[PDB]
DNA sequence: ATGATATTTT
DNA sequence: AAAATATCAT
């Protein structure tokens, strides 16, 4: 019996490897690796992680002017 | 912009609202929109005065965007030289642009059109026996420019070498230089004597792109585009033979080199005596009093290194003056290099023929003063329609990456990032899938891949043949002729070596495992290489042209760079995320976890 | 769908209130509209009958073939208490509302009324000058600030106040702006009888202790009235809710008499195209409009470049898509705005490709697309990038000492449907937040 | 038109 | 300015 | 089979 406060993030395997290596760059973003398939993080960073992901992406996509 | 409420919306418009000018009575009938500030042309190809409109259009405009409904046309400088050019002036211009204008044409419009549409013949220059005389009737105006110290009736001679330094002073200058050359009037330079074989007609479009040409009676220098498969080399056949003197051709490569002896023999009346090809294979040269000397960029360009027996060649080339010369491909003129083919050859009329004018420098755009303005360009659409061109159906697949694979791209560099992803064993599964489908309706397919190891690996794992750089001449040659008449090998794959510049009506499918950087040229030259197949008048028939490509990798950014200049033809790419069917698939290459590994183990050691 | 919302408003009401309600023949002439066509043929036979009918009788005049039809008939009828059953002698005999038949019949022929529906003074007002330009400047300004586009003129208080406790078009304090949500979107979506009941039916809920009857029956009377033709000012809540629909442009005061507005009228019932648009394989956007209000719509989720007098074009891009899914409006929407507003051109050529596809093979039958499947599907996929990633907020158990306490727990979460995700082997489970209280309450027990 | 589908592999 | 790929020559 | 010069993209 022992209940942790956390987020639950759910991804395709792609963004799973980009959560972990934001976590790299920063041990406090990532709580735990639940599964392939599930991550639990810290709920102040989800913010964080969310936008940075959006980020991330940026680099592939070709943004007309 | 006087007596007019702006909207409350005009906000949302910054600065370039129009609404101060009022709309014509008769706008149902006017198909044109002008809008001042840009200077960009709207154009309704569904309402009547279309037709004559378009034509109107691409002579004093250089087409943007053409989808099916609205054309996005734009005026620039270059394009008014290139109208004025071909018999035309401010007056007409203008009285027929008011016409069809829904809107009345602005005040700076009209400056626009009024300033580069009074410089067409100031200056002229023409070719004696091996000099170069800037000449003209009037004594006055030349006074003027010879004045100026960065040139360095009256005739004067110029150096050979500096000729491109005055063409682009020149255009510097208000007055841009003109070239033509009446080829009637001159008898002094031995005429060939050839004609297009009775078998032989011209299509529509070839004859109307000739006709802007020769619209004068006069053959003048120009650049003539048209799709990929439309047939630029009987339009070049057709130019030399009206011209009726000597014709180099200046060809890309020498498989093309081949095609185009080829493709003359096949389209006129020459024979082998007049006919000599100064490529690598063999370096005979006519001896006739005049005829056809086909060569490459690369011979005539090189300055440093030359064998003896080239160079003896080359003499020649450089020592008759010749009527004509054809510079095939011309998209790749601005380089660093080549550009010395114009200035070597002493030819009084030039003509490029080309597919695709794109560039990715600024470059493209020194084409104007270096063989002469856009002359003419088709529609890829129209021609589709018309059955001359094979419609293509094109798709960008979309291959997820491996949560194992995808995990090594984030770490490698950049360098090495490429290998990654066009080694996707998802990919691989896509690449195996599409060939298999396609080769069980009877369709060839070409699978074009640019990384040389890539392109080997997928093709000894499916037993298929591959043509680059180190294969030979011959063997080259024997696998083009091989894939187009038997019925065993369906498919081949190539690498950039076959990029541009070859004919193989048979293909009809097409993809690409991998590609170069983002670059619009070789997308095109690509897909035209399907264009023109000769199964394209039969009911209900559309070819394929698929691009593989990895989710969340560079290479979705550079496929979206890739296609932008089909998409402004017309083109439309289609999104397939799933591939129905491949599941049920017997054998999947790399399906074992185990596979994947070693693979990925193997392209890791690369570097 | 006004055909539906309203009767289910009416529904909703308590029979004591409808009863009331039924008091005005006017309301009595439009309640008697919305109703199911066969409805209106038994209740008009019943109207100058006073006398018991049968139900067996009313099912004999019916078709075996219209059924269905009569089921619904009846139902919708006894759901408004029009119809009132009495069942004596093992008879089942049905009868019309006293109040609602009085006031029917008292509406089609000619008898009192008690000025229910206003007296004409004769002093009529051009409407194509000043009704028609005050109707649509007042929707102008209305719908200009729902769509979020600046414009200097502000709606009056207490509209602001309706929308703003109006779930549609949402407004944050903390961002300290208004942004059109799903909903929205979708009554700028609705034709103008849809909207205009839109706001009505919202401003009916709203409006507490006003009579909820005295509202009702002014707004069913505004509906027999038709343009111009001023009426003399009616009880004290009508008067003052007679100026808030002036605010809504529903009705126009010179300052002492009013002039029933086109709107009005509109309110009744129901009764190349302007607002349409070509999209093209290249993203781009051609509308042919010329309205303030069609240009301000689009720019929503269209990133305008230039305009003309006739037309004005511009394209999509990824940022006018995801800053419309960013507001709340899903891509499902952002279609039906495009193919509803289709150029006529469009749709001929789209026509063209059918026919052609059938000629090929008419063995298959797909539906007909007006806008280009490219342009469809980039906007569809652009909005599930969106939706990439998926965060959730709760709490995770684990460290349980023995597997069927875990299991329990688990179950117990997936029942309340408040589970996320679980793992035995790590004998792990996630639930969302909600259930956090729920499931510690459980697990206390 | 294929979006919804399961992704290929 | 560098790295791939291609081409020409010895 | 090895050299050397161009071309095309970062
Ligand atoms: N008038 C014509 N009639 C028949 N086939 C033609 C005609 N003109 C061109 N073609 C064919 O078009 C194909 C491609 O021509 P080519 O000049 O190689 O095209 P590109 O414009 O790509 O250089 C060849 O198979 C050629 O025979
Ligand atoms: F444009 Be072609 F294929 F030479
Ligand atoms: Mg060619």
């Amino acid at each position: 019996a022992r209940a942790r406060k956390g987020a639950l993030v759910q991804c395709d395997p792609s963004i799973k490897a980009l959560i972990l290596q934001i976590d790299a760059k920063m041990s406090d973003i990532v709580l735990e690796e639940l599964d392939d398939t599930h991550l639990l993080v810290n709920p102040s960073k989800v913010e964080f992680v969310k936008h940075e992901l959006n980020r991330l992406l940026s680099k592939n996509i070709y943004n007309p002017m | 912009p006087a007596d007019f409420v702006p909207d409350s919306v005009s906000g949302m418009f910054r600065s370039h609202d129009f609404s101060y000018l009022r709309l014509r009575p008769d706008h149902a009938s006017r198909p044109l929109w002008i809008s001042p500030s840009d200077g960009r042309i709207i154009l309704e190809s569904f309402s009547p005065l279309a037709e004559q409109a378009q034509d109107f259009l691409v002579t004093i405009a250089e087409p943007i965007s053409r989808p099916s409904h609205i054309h996005e046309y734009k005026i620039t400088a270059y394009s008014l030289y290139a109208a004025v050019s071909v018999g035309l002036e401010t007056d007409d211009i203008i009285s027929v642009l008011d016409r069809l204008s829904k809107v009345p044409v602005a005040e700076s419009i009209i400056n626009f059109i009024k300033g580069a549409t009074i410089s067409y013949g100031k200056v002229k220059l023409v070719i004696k026996h091996n000099r170069y005389f800037v000449e003209t009737t009037q004594a006055d105006i030349l006074q003027m420019l010879l004045n100026d110290s960065v040139i360095g009736v009256h005739s004067f001679e110029i150096a050979n070498e500096s000729v491109e330094v005055v063409k682009k002073r020149c255009q510097e200058i208000d007055y841009p230089v003109l070239e033509e050359y009446d080829f009637r009037n001159d008898h002094r330079n031995p005429d060939l004597d050839i004609d297009l074989k009775p078998s032989t007609q011209i299509r529509p479009y070839q004859e109307k792109s000739l006709s802007k040409m020769f619209g004068n009676g006069r053959a003048r220098s120009g650049i003539i585009v048209l799709p990929c498969g439309a047939g630029k080399t009987l339009v070049g056949i057709t130019a030399a033979c009206t011209i009726k003197k000597s014709v180099i051709v200046l060809c890309t490569s020498s498989v093309s080199v081949m095609q185009w002896r080829q493709q003359f023999l096949q389209w006129c009346t020459l024979q082998p005596e007049n006919c000599a090809v100064f490529t690598s294979d063999n370096k005979e040269m006519f001896q006739t009093e005049s005829g056809l000397v086909v060569s490459t960029y690369s011979m005539v360009a090189n300055t440093r290194n030359r064998s003896h027996d080239s160079q003896k060649v080359m003499d020649f080339l450089t020592g008759r003056e010749w009527g004509f010369i054809i510079l095939d491909e011309v998209h790749v003129v601005p380089a660093a290099m080549f550009r010395r083919v114009v200035s070597t050859i002493a030819a009084h009329a030039k003509l490029g023929l080309t597919a695709t004018l794109v560039r990715e420098d600024d470059k493209i755009g020194d084409l104007n003063f270096l063989i002469g303005p856009k002359l003419y360009e088709a529609n890829w659409m129209e021609l589709s329609q018309k059955g001359h061109i094979a419609n293509v159906q094109c798709a960008e697949v979309w291959c997820p990456m491996t949560a194992e694979f995808y995990q090594e791209y984030l770490r490698e560099t950049a360098r090495k990032r490429m290998l990654l992803y066009i080694m996707n064993p998802t990919k691989f599964q896509a690449c195996q899938f599409l060939i298999q489908y396609h080769e069980r309706r009877g369709d060839k397919i070409i699978v074009f891949s640019d990384n040389v190891y890539a392109l080997q690996e997928y093709a000894l794992k499916m037993g298929k043949p591959f043509i680059y750089g180190s294969t030979p001449q011959q063997e080259r040659m024997n696998i083009l002729q091989n894939f187009q008449y038997n019925d065993q090998i369906n498919t081949i794959f190539l690498s950039k070596v076959g990029d541009t510049s070859i004919d193989l009506p048979e293909a009809t499918c097409l993809i690409q495992i991998s590609s170069h950087y983002g670059s619009r040229r070789q997308e095109a030259q690509r897909l035209g290489r399907i264009l023109r197949a000769k199964r394209r008048n039969d009911e209900g028939f559309n070819a394929f042209f698929y691009s593989l490509v990895s989710k969340d990798t560079q290479e979705m950014y550079y496929s979206t760079k890739r296609q932008a200049f089909l998409v402004d033809q017309g083109y439309a790419f289609k999104v397939i995320t799933h591939l129905h069917g491949m599941e049920n698939i017997p054998n999947l290459a790399y399906a074992s976890p185990r596979e994947r590994r070693e693979l990925l183990q193997e392209v890791l050691l690369k570097n | 769908s006004l055909k539906h919302s309203v009767t289910q408003y009416l529904e909703e009401i308590p029979q004591q209130v409808q009863n009331r309600l039924y008091t005005s023949p006017a309301t009595c002439l439009a309640i008697y509209r919305i109703l199911p066509p066969l409805a209106k043929f038994f209740i008009m036979a019943m109207v100058f009958n006073e006398n018991e009918v049968p139900l067996l009788d009313l099912d004999k005049w019916v078709n075996s073939n219209g059924k269905l039809q009569f089921q619904n008939a009846i139902k919708s009828m006894k759901s408004l208490h029009l119809l009132i059953p009495n069942k004596s002698s093992g008879t089942l005999m049905i009868n019309l509302n006293p109040t609602f038949k009085i006031s029917l019949r008292n509406a089609l022929t000619g008898g009192e009324v008690q000025n229910s529906f206003g007296v004409v003074v004769e002093e009529n007002v051009v409407s194509l000058d000043l009704l028609d330009e005050y109707s649509a400047n007042k929707w102008e300004t209305i719908l200009h600030f729902m769509v979020g586009t600046p414009l200097a003129k502000i709606p009056s208080e207490k509209v602001l106040n309706l929308l703003k406790h109006s779930k549609l078009m949402e407004e944050v304090n903390s961002t300290g702006e208004f942004k059109i949500t799903n909903e929205g979107f979708q009554f700028l979506l609705q034709e103008i009888n849809s909207q205009l009941w839109t706001l009505l039916l919202q401003y009916l809920k709203m409006i507490e202790t006003m009579d909820l009857v005295d509202v009702l029956h002014f707004i069913f009377m505004l509906g027999a009235l038709e343009v111009g033709k001023a009426y003399k000012i009616l009880s004290e809540t009508q008067r003052i809710m007679l100026q808030d629909m002036r605010d809504y442009g529903l009705v126009f005061q010179k300052h002492s008499i009013f002039y029933p507005t086109k709107l009005a009228l509109m309110l009744t019932s129901d009764t190349i195209p302007d607002g349409s648009l070509i999209v093209e394989t290249n993203f781009k956007i051609y509308s042919y409009s010329n309205s303030p209000l069609q240009i301000a719509v689009l720019s929503l989720f269209v990133h305008l470049k230039a305009r003309f007098v006739n037309m004005v074009l511009g394209q999509i891009t990824r940022e006018s898509i995801r800053r419309a899914l960013t507001n709340g409006i899903t891509a499902d929407q952002i279609i039906a705005y495009l193919e509803t507003h289709a150029h006529p051109q469009m749709r001929r050529l789209a026509e063209e490709k059918l026919e052609k596809k059938l000629e090929l093979d008419p063995n298959c039958k797909e539906p007909l697309q007006v806008l280009p499947p490219t342009v469809v599907d980039q906007i569809r996929l652009w909005q599930l990038e969106l939706d990439r990633v998926i965060t959730y907020e709760g709490s995770l158990y684990s460290d349980f000492e023995t597997s069927q306490e875990y299991n329990l727990l688990s179950k117990y979460a997936q029942d309340i449907g408040v589970l996320l995700w679980k793992d035995d082997k790590k004998k792990k489970f996630f639930i969302s937040k909600e259930g956090n209280s729920q499931v510690l309450d459980f697990a206390k027990r | 038109s294929t979006i919804g589908k399961t992704a290929l592999g």
